[PDB]
């Protein structure tokens, strides 16, 4: 029917064909019980998602400071850095208004269809009918997401791939910082310089 | 149609399921309907074990609760000390509260008293509770058929137990629990006079050097 | 309606003042049980909104704060300015046997009334200026019921912000947080 | 300690006494002594697992037993050699 992970195999009952980035790639089962598949699906969207912008703040700043147009600190040590407000505010802040966008989408999740209207202005409507792609003129400025299903499978597709290899990049930085203790960007051009003596069995 | 532990003939006689926790253990016959009194009958003694059970529940709980707090640190540290230390036994330690323990072992017995001569009223004389003026929430605590399960909107606000099939296994469950917290209980109390430590002590030497920190290699007592 | 699109209560409608179906566990099941729960909840606003202007208006004009005085406090009356300059009668004691001797009145004479709506908003007597003999009571209802719930988290507030930083003025508070709005907040005793 | 003579002797003696009251030769709850010192088998009412009819009670019994005849035998020994 379509690509699987491996080229001989059945893909799982559950994974038919319809998700995008729809690859039957569920060797341990934790999609099989029924309802749980739609809570999945939304979780990979926000991991994936939030995995975008957080590798295009951890190499794009470092990819142009290391050649040098910014100046900006490194990913894993801008965490110490004073700003104009404090850290503790800031992480509060956070809380509060992530608390606000998240319960949001959260009552979008347990009843589709509910939180579509604006509360101060009763007018402006958001425009989305599948849950987890909320378009308006907010998130969706410029009516990419709409119309044919054909299009909208590919686009989607194209979102899930680059976010699911985004995950991966920002997972190695974490770990891969971690060991080496030097930059991501640093340790791209250092595998460039001599690769066969830069190497992850070669750093205990 | 049960597992059975160490039942005799004699138990099994009057120990037939309608319990949570039945499974015939009565060695000693301690609830044959024979011979029932005071406080050896059958109506009391599953009464009393499950509310030794729910204050062991709290005891295994709590006995351990502040040093577990402490040791993964977000509780203050001299907070965070053995049960037997925390003034309950003067003699092998002592805190001070904002009350002298003998004044806290006075307001506790006023207001053990208010609840414990009210549950016990309740026991002998069924709905009893629900009448006379108290505070004006006396409709609260009614009650039900049962002693030991009044089911009210204070003892149960998240209404657990709907169906009759989910509470019954939920009752079971709470005796397993209570009978595994009574023994805990009693292994703390066993453990803090031959060891000196507390419960968590305990368990992270075991943890440690699990072959030469056991009751064998510590019945040394210091 | 505290959650758009939630499914109201079937016990909660849009009847009562509030009624916004807030009931995430489900206490007030009973009709005749919420309907105390309602009463109970109107005596504690009542005393919340007349409480927090007892603790906002006195400081604002430079005389303490509700940690002024509950014990071992100002012996000669009130400190010694605006509520009489030692005027008061109760000069030298503080700790005040008067005050919880005619709440209790308050009380004694308040419970034992039948029908709960005059149980809760008696008028009559209590009704100097006759608002209620009007066409918008229910309006009124719903203001009075929600400055009553935000009064109530206002004193949960004044409550945990006074264990919090024992010694402070719960408006100069405000104080700290306008003079840095992004640098002190609640952070301080959240994450140090 | 576990190779030590005592260990030995008291293992040896409480293994002995279990032996002789599962294998019907020693007294038990389901197993009578007469006047004549002969077994007869007893209803004593308490179901067990153990397919010969060896009771908790009977394990209790020849345990302590055990114990009792061990503690003899290793304090005579001790005091003799
Ligand atoms: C937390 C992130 C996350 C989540 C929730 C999902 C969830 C899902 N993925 Mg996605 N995926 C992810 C990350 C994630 N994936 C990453 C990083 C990759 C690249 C390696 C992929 C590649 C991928 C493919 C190619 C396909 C899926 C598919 C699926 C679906 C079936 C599998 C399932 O139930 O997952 C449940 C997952 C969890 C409960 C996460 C457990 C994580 C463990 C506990 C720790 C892992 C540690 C790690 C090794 C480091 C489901 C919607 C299949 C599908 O049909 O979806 C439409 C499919 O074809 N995913
Ligand atoms: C987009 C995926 C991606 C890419 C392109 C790279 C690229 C690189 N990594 Mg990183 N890494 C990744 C994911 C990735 N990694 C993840 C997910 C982890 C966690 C398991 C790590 C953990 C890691 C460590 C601990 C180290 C590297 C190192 C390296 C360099 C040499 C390759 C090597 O020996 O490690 C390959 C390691 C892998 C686990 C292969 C994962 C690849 C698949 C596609 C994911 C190179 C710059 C080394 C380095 O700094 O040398 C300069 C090094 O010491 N990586
Ligand atoms: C407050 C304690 C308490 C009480 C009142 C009861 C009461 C009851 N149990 Mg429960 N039980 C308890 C503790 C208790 N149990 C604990 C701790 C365990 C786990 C070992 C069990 C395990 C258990 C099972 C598996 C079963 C019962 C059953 C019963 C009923 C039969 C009559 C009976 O047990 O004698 C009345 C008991 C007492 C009056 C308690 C006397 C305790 C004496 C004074 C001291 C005990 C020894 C002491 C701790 C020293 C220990 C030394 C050494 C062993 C370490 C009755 C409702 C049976 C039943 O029908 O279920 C409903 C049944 O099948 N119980
Ligand atoms: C019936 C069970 C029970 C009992 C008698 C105790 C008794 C005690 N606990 Mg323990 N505790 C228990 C269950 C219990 N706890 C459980 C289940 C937990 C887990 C949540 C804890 C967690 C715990 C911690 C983390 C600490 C205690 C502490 C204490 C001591 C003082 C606390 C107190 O009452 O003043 C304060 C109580 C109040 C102000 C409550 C009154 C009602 C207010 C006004 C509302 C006291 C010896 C403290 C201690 O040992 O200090 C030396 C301590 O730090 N307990
Ligand atoms: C809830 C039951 C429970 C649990 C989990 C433990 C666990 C432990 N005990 Mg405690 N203990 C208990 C009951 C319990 N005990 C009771 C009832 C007594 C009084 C007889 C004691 C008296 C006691 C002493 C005097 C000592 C321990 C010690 C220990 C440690 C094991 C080493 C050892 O010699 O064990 C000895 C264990 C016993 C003498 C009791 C065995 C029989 C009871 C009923 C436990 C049965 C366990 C069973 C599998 C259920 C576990 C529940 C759950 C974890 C699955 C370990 C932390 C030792 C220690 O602190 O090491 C540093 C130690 O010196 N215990
Ligand atoms: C709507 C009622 C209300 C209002 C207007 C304020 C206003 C304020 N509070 Mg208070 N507070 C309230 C309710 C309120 N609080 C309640 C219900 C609690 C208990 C959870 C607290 C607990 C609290 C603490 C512990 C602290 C504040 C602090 C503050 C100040 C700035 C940070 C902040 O907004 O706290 C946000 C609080 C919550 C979101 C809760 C500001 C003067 C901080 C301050 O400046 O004190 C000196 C501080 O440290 N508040
Ligand atoms: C001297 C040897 C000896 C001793 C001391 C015991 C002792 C015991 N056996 Mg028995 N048993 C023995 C030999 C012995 N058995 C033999 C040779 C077999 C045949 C393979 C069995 C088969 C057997 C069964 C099937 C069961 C016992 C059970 C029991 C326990 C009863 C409670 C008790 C500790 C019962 C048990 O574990 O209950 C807790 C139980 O169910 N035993
Ligand atoms: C290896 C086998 C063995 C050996 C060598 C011994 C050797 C000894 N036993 Mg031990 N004993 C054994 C097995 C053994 N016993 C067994 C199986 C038991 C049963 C559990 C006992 C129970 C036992 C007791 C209870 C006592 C001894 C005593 C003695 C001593 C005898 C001195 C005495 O008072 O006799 C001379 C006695 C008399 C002439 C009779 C006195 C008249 C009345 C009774 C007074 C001696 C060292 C005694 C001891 O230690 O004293 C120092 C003692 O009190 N034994
Ligand atoms: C969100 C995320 C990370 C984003 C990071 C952000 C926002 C923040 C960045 C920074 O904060 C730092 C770091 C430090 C600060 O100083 C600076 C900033 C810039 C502020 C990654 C997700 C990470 C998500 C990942 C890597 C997911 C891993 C899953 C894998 C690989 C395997 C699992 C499965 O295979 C099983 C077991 C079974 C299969 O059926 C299914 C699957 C799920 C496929
Ligand atoms: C109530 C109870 C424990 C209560 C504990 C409390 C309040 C602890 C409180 C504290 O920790 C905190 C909270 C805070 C600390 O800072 C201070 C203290 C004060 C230390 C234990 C009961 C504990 C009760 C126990 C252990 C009872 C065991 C009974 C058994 C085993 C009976 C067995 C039999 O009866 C059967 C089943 C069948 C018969 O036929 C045969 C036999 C064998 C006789």
């Amino acid at each position: 029917d379509r690509p699987l992970w491996l080229p001989g195999s059945e893909a799982p009952k559950w994974l038919d064909g319809s998700l995008p980035g729809d690859y039957g790639f569920d060797p341990l089962d934790l999609a099989a019980e029924p309802g749980r598949l739609n809570w999945m699906v939304q979780a990979e969207l926000v991991h994936c998602r939030w995995a975008m912008l957080g590798a295009a703040g951890i190499f794009i700043p470092e990819l142009l400071t290391k050649i040098g147009i910014l100046n900006t600190p490194s990913w894993y040590k801008a965490g110490d850095a004073t700003y104009f407000a404090d850290q503790g505010t800031l992480f509060i802040v956070e809380l509060l208004l992530m608390a606000w966008a998240e319960s949001r989408r959260w009552a979008d999740i347990a009843r589709p269809g509910s939180v579509n209207t604006d509360p101060i202005f009763p007018n402006n409507k958001l425009t989305g009918t599948d849950v987890g792609y909320p378009g308006g003129l907010w998130f969706d400025p410029l009516g990419w997401g709409s119309g044919s299903e054909d299009k909208l499978k590919e686009i989607r597709t194209k979102e899930v791939k680059n976010g699911r290899l985004a995950m991966l990049a920002v997972l190695g930085a974490f770990v891969q910082a971690n060991v080496t203790h030097v930059g991501p960007i640093d340790n791209l051009f250092a595998h460039l310089a001599d690769p066969y003596h830069t190497t992850i069995l070669q750093s205990l | 149609k049960r597992s059975l532990i160490f039942a005799s003939k004699q138990s099994l006689s009057y120990l037939d399921g309608t319990l949570p926790g039945d499974y015939g253990f009565d060695p000693l016959g301690l609830m044959d309907p024979e011979g029932a009194g005071g406080f050896i009958d059958p109506q009391w003694l599953p009464y009393a074990e499950i509310i030794n059970g729910r204050f062991a529940m709290l005891g295994a709980a709590g006995a351990i609760a502040p040093e577990v707090l402490g040791r993964i640190g977000l509780i203050p540290q001299e907070t965070a000390i053995p049960w037997f230390q925390s003034g309950v036994i003067p003699p092998v330690g002592n805190y001070s509260y904002w009350a002298d323990p003998y004044t806290l072992f006075v307001l506790e017995m006023a207001l053990m008293g208010f609840a414990e001569h009210r549950r016990a009223q309740d026991y002998y004389k069924p709905g009893s509770m629900g009448k006379q003026y108290f505070l004006g929430l006396e409709k609260f605590l009614g009650g039900s058929g049962n002693p030991a399960y009044p089911g009210g909107p204070i003892f149960n606000f998240l209404g657990f137990g709907k169906n009759e099939k989910e509470l019954q296994e939920l009752k079971v469950k709470e005796v397993k629990n209570g009978r595994l917290a009574m023994m805990a209980v009693l292994g703390y109390f066993t453990q803090a006079i031959f060891t000196g430590v507390g419960p968590f002590q305990n368990l992270l030497d075991h943890l440690a050097d699990p072959v030469h920190n056991n009751v064998l290699t510590n019945l040394k007592i210091h | 309606e505290w959650l758009p699109g939630n499914p109201r209560p079937s016990y909660l409608d849009g009847s009562a003042p509030g009624d916004f179906g807030f009931d995430p566990l489900g206490l007030g099941e009973v009709p005749e049980n919420l309907e105390r729960f309602k009463e109970s909840e109107l005596i504690h606003a009542r005393w919340a909104m007349l409480a927090v202007p007892g603790v906002l208006i006195p400081e604002a004009l430079g005389y303490g704060n509700w940690v002024s005085a509950q014990k071992w406090a100002a012996t000669p009356g009130g400190q010694a300015t605006y509520l009489g300059n030692p005027v008061p009668w109760g000069n030298l004691p503080v700790i005040l046997a008067i005050e919880f001797l005619a709440i209790a009145f308050a009380e004694s004479q308040r419970n034992g009334e039948p029908d709960p709506e005059k149980r809760k908003y008696p008028g009559g007597a209590f009704d100097p200026l006759g608002f209620s003999k009007g066409a918008n009571l229910e309006e009124l209802k719903l203001k009075e019921i929600k400055n009553g719930r935000l009064a109530l988290v206002a004193f949960l507030g004044f409550a945990v912000q006074a264990i919090a930083y024992p010694g402070t003025g719960p408006l100069e508070n405000l104080k700290t947080h306008l003079a840095d709005p992004w640098h002190n907040t609640i952070a301080h005793v959240i994450i140090p | 300690y576990i190779g030590s003579s005592t260990n030995l002797i008291m293992v040896a003696s409480t293994t002995l006494m279990l032996f002789a009251g599962r294998f019907g030769l020693a007294p038990s709850a389901n197993r009578k002594s007469t006047a004549g010192l002969k077994l007869v088998d007893r209803d004593s009412g308490l179901q067990t697992g153990d397919p010969a009819g060896f009771t908790a009670t009977d394990t209790l019994a020849c345990g302590a037993l055990g114990h009792v005849i061990g503690v003899g035998i290793v304090l005579g020994l001790k005091a003799t050699a």
